[PDB]
């Protein structure tokens, strides 16, 4: 009855395929580059 | 001054013929414009 384990590990390559299938219908959410940093403090020129 | 009249030797540019035949008065030079504009510094794009 140990074969199950040996099979579970042996056939585990097919897991990849399943993931691909589960990724087929999954929605895609792609991120963009985000500015951070020393953002200089700029204001209005002397105004009267 | 206007002929056949006592109104003469006045300083200015009357509206009678400011064109003076010339089709355009030209002034050339440099102009510097310090402004604020929309730039992300190519840093708002997709990651890929």
């Amino acid at each position: 009855a140990s074969l199950i384990y040996r099979q579970l590990l042996t056939n585990s390559y097919t897991v990849d395929l399943s993931d691909e299938i589960q990724e087929i219908g999954s929605t895609k959410t792609q991120n963009v580059t985000i500015n951070l940093g020393p953002f200089a403090q700029t204001g209005y020129a002397p105004v009267n | 001054s206007i002929t056949r009249t006592r109104v003469s030797r006045l300083y200015g540019l009357p509206a009678a013929n400011p064109n003076n035949g010339k089709e355009y008065y030209e002034v050339a030079g440099r102009f510097s414009l310090i402004s604020l504009v929309p730039s992300n510094d190519d840093y708002q794009t997709p990651i890929t």
